[PDB]
């Protein structure tokens, strides 16, 4: 199971 | 059991040797609020407070003291892993100057005191997960593209082509012309909303003038992206005209020829008696190759420059955003790789320079 | 090093290997010409040649149905047996269905295929 760590910043 | 890490300009591709994907993906940043520094998801999320560095530039490292944080980070947070037990396969750019690959040597052996450690060629590493070990690699990240000819396991470094245009690049003109369309999209926060835009929304048109007289006589290349806040955006013949940047460099403002063209160009510097297999091995990896239609239309592109009876097929893997890794994943699990490393010892006695002698 | 290297290309003849979980393993000589389709496989034709040398010709053979890390390491293994034998060994790629008139040649009752094969050498993650 890979961990895609690149998380979108939000408002 | 040996470590796989694959570095890249936007992304990391760290795990295990005998795995089918690495463990961990994340941003190749080090960021700094201006807690000495933060590395990777943690320092994206932080960036109201952080200025964010990246270590590697296309595909070249040019922070060493980044590098060593994104390293120590990749062993210590994402792999959890004691560095000292195992052997650990990196990857290099095509073309790496010969100082940063002793420098890399001498960082894992002296910093973080790994038992063995090897150096690949990201390109080749592609092929070989292809099970091929004659073809030519497009190879498109976030910070860079080559084409990589290789005859029975091994580059052409005089025929290897270096293009400065990647994934950043059109993620910066997808901002652009979206501007134009009537958004903001400007800041460097905004630009990651963007490289989604890009990833979800961009394909490759087959014909692009046909295209965009489709796009300008109906709505039914639309399509529509919600932004974080909520506001509902629409985005039309930005879908096509982002990734046509590829093939036409010019959108941009740059002089080089397009993907298709260093391709036949990188093809045409090699021995006319290997080109046949070059034609019929056109392997594509990397990120920026993943966009809808792009195998099809270097098909169409490349059968237009070459001989007419030349046998061409581009091979597109799904799999192909971590091709690079997956490679290096099945060569470090070989039974005859073992002998291969390069040995504590063996730095020992010889520092850096064996890394010239004992990796291609 | 590896005990398969050693062996390879010492005689004229026709040497079969199969990729099994990243490693070489010598295919039985009586088994030879029966490819599992869910396979990939090492082939190394030696031929004598009249000036004393031998002639090297190295065939991996992939099967519809291998797996990744199964053809992965046929073509690794070929460059590394190729570079083993000073490189004098000329590459060939043979897909099912596809392969070449002098890799099919090389089998005088005619090669035939089976589906199944052993199990791929990677872990899920
Ligand atoms: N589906 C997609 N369509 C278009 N682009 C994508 C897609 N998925 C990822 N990308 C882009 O691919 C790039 C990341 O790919 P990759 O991990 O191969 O690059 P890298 O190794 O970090 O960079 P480089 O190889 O240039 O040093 C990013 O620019 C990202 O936006
Ligand atoms: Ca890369
Ligand atoms: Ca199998
Ligand atoms: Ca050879």
């Amino acid at each position: 199971e890979t961990n895609e760590k690149n998380p979108l910043p939000d408002k | 059991t040996a470590l796989v890490c694959d570095n890249g300009s936007g992304l990391v591709k760290a795990g295990f040797a005998g795995d089918d994907a690495p463990r961990a993906v994340f941003p190749s940043i080090v960021g700094r609020p201006r807690k000495d520094s933060y590395v990777g998801d943690e320092a994206q999320s932080k960036r109201g407070i952080l200025t964010l560095k990246y270590p590697i530039e296309h595909g070249i490292i040019t922070n060493w003291d980044d590098m060593e944080k994104i390293w120590h980070h990749t062993f210590y947070n994402e792999l959890r892993v004691a560095p000292e037990e195992h052997p650990t396969l990196l990857t290099e750019a095509p073309l790496n100057p010969k100082a940063n690959r002793e420098k890399m040597t001498q960082i894992m052996f002296e910093t973080f005191n790994v038992p063995a450690m090897y150096v690949a060629i990201q390109a080749v590493l592609s092929l070989y997960a292809s099970g091929r070990t004659t073809g030519i690699v497009l190879d498109s990240g976030d910070g860079v593209t080559h084409n990589v000819p290789i005859y029975e396991g091994y580059a052409l470094p005089h025929a290897i082509m270096r293009l400065d245009l990647a994934g950043r690049d059109l993620t910066d003109y997808l901002m652009k012309i979206l501007t134009e369309r009537g958004y903001s999209f400007v800041t460097t926060a905004e630009r990651e909303i963007v490289r989604d835009i890009k990833e979800k929304l961009c394909y490759v048109a087959l014909d692009f003038e046909n295209e965009m007289a489709t796009a300008a006589s109906s709505s039914s290349l639309e399509k529509s992206y919600e932004l974080p806040d909520g506001q509902v955006i629409t985005i039309g013949n930005e879908r096509f005209r982002c990734p046509e940047t590829l093939f036409q460099p010019s959108f941009i403002g740059m002089e080089s020829a397009g993907i298709h063209e260093t391709t036949y160009n990188s093809i045409m510097k090699c021995d006319i008696d290997i080109r046949k297999d070059l034609y019929a091995n056109n392997v594509m990896s990397g990120g920026t190759t993943m966009y809808p239609g792009i195998a099809d239309r270097m098909q169409k592109e490349i059968t237009a420059l070459a001989p007419s009876t030349m046998k061409i097929k581009i091979i597109a893997p799904p799999e192909r955003k971590y091709s690079v890794w997956i490679g290096g994943s099945i060569l470090a699990s070989l039974s005859t790789f073992q002998q291969m490393w390069i040995t504590k010892q063996e730095y020992d006695e010889a520092g850096p320079s064996i890394v010239h002698r004992k990796c291609f | 090093e590896h005990p398969e290297f050693l062996k390879a290309g010492k005689e004229p003849g026709l040497q079969i290997w199969r990729v099994e979980k990243f490693d070489l393993v010598p295919v039985p000589t009586n088994l030879y010409g029966d490819f599992f389709t869910g396979d990939a496989y090492v082939i190394l034709k030696t031929v004598q040649l009249r000036n004393g040398n031998l002639q090297y010709d190295l065939h991996y053979w992939l099967g519809n149905e291998c797996s990744q890390d199964e053809s992965g390491a046929a073509a690794i293994f070929t460059v590394q047996l190729d570079d083993y034998l000073n490189g004098r060994a000329v590459q060939h790629r043979e897909v099912q269905g596809f392969e070449s008139a002098t890799f099919l040649g090389y089998f005088k009752s005619g090669l035939k295929y089976k589906k199944g094969g052993v199990a791929s050498g990677f872990k899920h993650v």
